[PDB]
């Protein structure tokens, strides 16, 4: 369910919080799966400051709840990888 | 107290729709579209347990059999296994 | 800024002719609603949920307004009405006077066979909160008279009748299954392949959802070679979901019951059919984890 | 359905009735388009649904009710489910056992007010519902309540444990409701109260209501100055109905510290802006206190007063609308003005002061010295209508009740400054010519605004133009 | 009404098929049209794969549909420089 394009930030997390919208609600931020929400995602930086207060860190509507890694990519602790949110580039 | 009454005999409900909930026919069937199992006017109008003794406090063995506990005691005493199922109690007399 | 003081503080300080006031006050902002005014609705719920079982003596008067304003004219005050009802279901339920809910759950299966789809949608919206706050056993009209009445309903093309009414047969399958044979909800199923055709993800993860619930209802044998034969018979753009509900099915019907079939379809030379066997076991190892 | 009062009526001319299934409804010939219809709304047995809720509310305000006319018990009759289908016989549905010997009249309908009520008497009572599905030739309720009681009382098979009682039919059809049959007092007006909320709050009927609605898919659109003190002019007679000083009580003390109500005559308040007429309905001595639902059965009985007064009087003496103010006791005025519908009653921008319309002292020494239903009337501008127009004699008749209501002494002192203002015995306002009266309407509209600046804190000429003469009609300021 | 005059219809009908149940008994009934005449043909290069795919043993060549090995009818020249 995923693309080749859009790299996301990969910058150091930080305690901003993660936010979905309910269009794209549920999936995992990595594989876009849904099973086993298990770590809470971290969006780093000015992703979350400023205009994008409480957006989506999928496509961009606005987000009504918390984004969540599963449980598979923490298997390999791919959550620690950076920020998660969509840079359009 | 007769209370008869001349109803009309003839329920016109769609059979397909009634126990299926799809019609061939569609908007253009004979019959009402419903779906309900209500009866009609002319239905409704035709219609220590082995020695059978007292228990003194009373307490459940490994082998989920609860009896007195004098009687648990003897039962523990005399054999190593319960005389319910031959289940290995072991002898337990506990609470 | 009546909603955000009461969300702030609460409902503790009303007092009984302020209370009143107050329910006078909602109900001519909602008689005179010309926009779309959605956070007044969020308002009306923040403010009858916080007063909770204080609204006793003033509902009937809510009750006979929303079922008078569900005659009109106009389709979008129908809808408002609804979703009136749909918001103040949760506060007719604490103070469980079942009357008057049971009166507006048969008054709302009468408004059933609505045309408008927005409408629709709100009404079977509103039905599966008051099934959501009554449970089954007061339920009136029963679940038996319920689900048939919403079988020819999934054959819309509508996408909100859509999302709410396999909601609401997904909320029944999943608590009271009990009151409908295998006759029907394997019709439920046969419907639900065709439902599974359609465009937004929630809708077909909620079918996917609902062939889960009733496999765990009525035995995950007949539904399971109902979904082979749909996967070996759709060859489109779809059919991958049909593989994300074998997967569920056998997860929640013990994956030993489901995997000789599953293995045995492998064996069809149909150039289709063995790329669903195995994406459905993808999905089902993803499923079942360790 | 839209035709089904015609297509299905009684009075054919070759038919065989036969009764539709678990309703009372009859066909002559077997129609099934119209048969599909008629199942399809009365559907999981919905006349037997309806007949038991009006049974278990009528049981719920006898219950409410069961002290204040010496009930000693009410009784369910726990029946076969049948009964509402029978149209041959009936059985009795609701018992009443009694405290003591009721006395009871001969029967007579519903409406009848004149009942001398010493016939015979008796302790037991049995009320009867009866439900029909009336066509176009017999939507009549009253004639076949009371042939249908006779027929039941007189006939061997229908079982009543009383040979006095009631029988209430109710056609679901026209949504019309009478009653026949014996009656012990204070049944009457109870009967007559409980059936008007029946058939307004049933939720079966409701049910049946709204299935008729769907079936029917039809839909509700609907949920000088421009208010009222000027529209009594504009070629449209509004008549203001006041029924607040019904309830009317004067004011007296004892020997001790304690003070006991006098029972003053209660007076309905009917002006006409377009004319200066103002008519007081007056009450007896005994009816406005002693007698339950004060603000509910007196104002019914001042609502049958007014349409027996808009009955009396012409078509063209009759009001083309009604300038009403908000409604508080209104729901039997207008559920009890069905014979007089050409008064429109709505609350428009502009009220008037009906609580100084006591103030004249020879209406109020007609309804203070009086014990009897007089219904006297009087002119509120008896002699200032002739020098001014209808709206300017209007405002000023508002002027001086709002002056009245003000202050009593501000207002006489401005009307009748002197002795030369003594008008005629029919006459309310103080007698005066047209620069008099032109020089009255400014000073009680001076002490109107020096009041209202005292009242609100402001000043009394701060008010614009436009502001003072709707202050002085009555309209928002 | 005109009962003998209604469009034809039969009770427990089940009605009209979907567009994807029409389309896979097309798909069936072509793959049996092209089996019918790759019988009266006798062409023995027509082969069906282990996973179910038309090939060509003569041209050596895979095909998507029954007319893709229909319209493979080069093959003269690939027949001939098989046939040696
Ligand atoms: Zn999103
Ligand atoms: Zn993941
Ligand atoms: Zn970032
Ligand atoms: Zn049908
Ligand atoms: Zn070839």
């Amino acid at each position: 369910k995923h693309h080749p394009d859009l790299i996301f930030c990969r910058k150091q997390a930080g305690v901003a919080i993660g936010r979905l919208c309910e269009k794209c609600d549920g999936k995992c931020v990595i594989c876009d799966s849904y099973v086993r929400p298990c770590t809470l995602v971290r969006i780093c930086d000015e992703c979350n400051y400023g205009s994008y207060q409480g957006r989506c860190v999928i496509c961009g509507g606005p987000g009504v709840s918390d984004a969540y890694y599963c449980k598979e990519c923490t298997i390999q602790e791919k959550d620690r990888d950076g920020c998660p949110k969509i840079v359009n580039l | 107290l007769r209370a008869t009454v001349r109803w009309d005999y003839q329920p016109d409900i769609c059979k397909d729709y009634k126990e299926t909930g799809f019609c061939g026919f569609g908007d253009s069937c004979k019959f009402l579209h419903d779906r309900s199992d209500y009866k009609h006017g002319w239905q409704i109008e035709r219609e220590c347990f082995i020695c059978r003794q007292s228990f003194q406090n009373p307490v459940v063995t490994k082998c989920r059999h609860y009896f007195c506990e004098s009687c648990a005691l003897q039962h523990f005493r005399t054999t190593p296994r319960c005389y319910v199922c031959d289940q290995q109690t072991n002898g337990v007399f506990n609470p | 800024t009546i909603e955000k003081i009461m969300g702030n503080l609460g409902a503790a300080d009303i007092d009984h002719k302020l209370e009143e006031q107050l329910i006078d006050g909602i109900l001519y902002a909602f008689q005179e609603q010309t926009t779309e005014d959605s956070v007044m609705l969020n308002g009306f719920g923040t403010v009858v949920n916080a007063l909770g079982k204080r609204v006793k003596p003033y509902l009937p008067q809510i009750c006979g307004t929303v079922l008078w304003r569900l005659n009109n004219k106009s389709a979008k005050v129908r809808q408002q009405a609804a979703d009136l009802i749909s918001r103040t279901a949760v506060v007719m339920k604490t103070c469980q006077e079942e009357k008057l809910m049971g009166h507006l759950g048969v008054v709302l299966y009468e408004y059933l066979g609505e045309e408008y789809p927005e409408v629709l949608g709100s009404i079977l919206g509103a039905l599966k909160a008051i099934v959501n706050v009554i449970g089954m056993h007061k339920m009136t009209p029963p679940i038996k008279d319920l689900l048939p009445r919403l079988t020819p309903i999934l054959k819309n093309r509508h996408e909100k009748v859509q999302e709410n009414c396999i909601d609401l047969v997904g909320r029944i399958a999943d608590r009271g299954a009990e009151y409908v044979s295998a006759r029907e909800w394997m019709r439920i199923c046969f419907e639900l392949l065709e439902l599974l055709k359609a465009h937004k993800k929630a809708i077909r993860r909620a079918t996917v959802n609902t062939f889960g619930y009733i496999a765990k209802a009525i035995g995950p044998h007949d539904v399971l070679a109902t979904l082979l034969n749909n996967l070996k018979v759709q060859e489109r753009q779809n059919r991958v979901c049909t593989t994300v509900a074998i997967a569920i099915v056998a997860e929640t019907c013990s994956p030993f019951t489901v995997l000789p079939a599953l293995m045995n379809e492998y064996r069809v030379p149909e150039l289709n059919v063995q790329n669903g066997v195995l994406k459905s076991l993808s999905f089902l190892f993803e499923y079942i984890g360790e | 359905l839209w035709w089904s009062p015609t297509i299905n009526r009684a009075n054919v001319y070759v038919g065989f009735q036969v009764q539709l299934d678990l309703t009372g409804i009859f066909m002559h010939g077997k129609i099934p388009t119209l048969k599909i219809s008629l199942i399809q709304i009365f559907r999981a047995h919905l006349w037997q649904k309806i007949h038991e809720s009006i049974v278990m509310d009528l049981c719920q305000v006898f219950d409410q009710e069961l002290d204040a006319l010496e009930i000693e018990t009410v009784q369910k009759e726990t029946i076969h489910p049948r009964k509402s289908y029978k149209m041959n016989s009936s059985c009795a549905d609701i018992l009443l056992f009694a405290s003591y010997k009721w006395n009871v009249s001969r029967p007579s309908l519903l409406a009848d007010s004149k009942d001398v009520m010493d016939s015979t008497t008796t302790q037991k009572y049995w009320i009867d519902i009866q439900l029909r599905w009336g066509d176009y030739d017999s939507h009549d309720i009253e004639r076949y309540a009371r042939a249908k009681f006779l027929d039941y009382t007189t006939d061997n098979m229908s079982i009543y444990p009383s040979p006095t009682g009631v029988l209430i039919a109710i056609d679901l059809a026209y949504n019309l409701h009478s009653a026949y049959g014996n009656w012990f007092p204070g049944s009457k007006p109870l009967i007559q109260q409980a059936m008007a909320k029946i058939m307004k709050a049933n939720p079966a009927l409701y049910v049946l209501r709204e299935r008729i609605r769907k079936g029917l898919q039809l839909y509700s659109s609907e949920p000088l100055s421009s208010q009222n003190y000027g529209e009594l002019f504009s070629n449209q007679i509004i008549w203001f109905v006041d029924d607040t000083n019904v309830y009317r009580v004067t004011i007296h003390k004892t020997f001790e510290g304690n003070l006991t109500t006098k029972p003053i005559n209660g007076a309905i308040f009917i002006f006409n802006p377009r004319t200066g007429q103002l008519f007081l309905k007056i009450i007896h001595t005994s009816v406005w206190a002693g007698q339950k639902r004060l603000g509910q059965l007196a104002k019914w009985k001042t609502a049958e007063e007014v349409a027996a007064l808009i009955r009396s009087l012409p078509v063209e003496e009759q009001p083309k609308q009604i300038i009403v103010t908000r409604k508080g006791m209104l729901d039997p005025l207008e559920v009890h003005l069905l014979d007089f519908p050409n008064i429109v009653i709505k609350g428009s921008e502009l009220q008037l002061p009906f609580q100084a319309c006591l103030k004249v002292e020879k209406f109020g020494d007609l309804i203070l010295k009086a014990t009897e239903p007089q219904m006297v009337l009087f002119n509120l501008y008896d002699d200032w209508l002739k020098t001014i127009s209808s709206y300017t004699a209007f405002s000023r008749l508002i002027l001086i009740l709002r002056a009245l209501h003000v202050n009593n002494d501000r207002a006489k002192v401005i009307l009748k400054p002197d002795k030369t203002t003594i008008t005629e015995p029919h006459h309310i306002w103080p007698t005066l010519t047209d620069e008099e009266w032109i020089k009255v309407e400014v000073q009680l509209k001076d002490l109107i605004l020096a009041d209202y600046g005292k009242k609100n804190n402001v000043n009394v000429a701060s008010l614009t133009q436009s502001e003072i003469r709707d202050i002085i009609l009555g309209m928002e300021i | 009404m005109d009962f003998q005059h209604r469009p034809g219809g039969k009770t427990g009908s089940g009605g009209v098929a979907s567009s994807s149940e029409s389309n896979r008994d097309r798909r069936e009934r072509l793959r049996q049209l092209a089996l019918e005449t790759i019988d009266i043909n006798k062409d023995p290069y027509f082969m069906k794969n282990h996973l179910g795919s038309y090939e060509c043993k003569l041209c050596l060549t895979l095909h998507n549909n029954e007319g893709s090995y229909l319209a493979h009818t080069k093959h003269q020249t690939n027949l001939a420089r098989r046939a040696a």
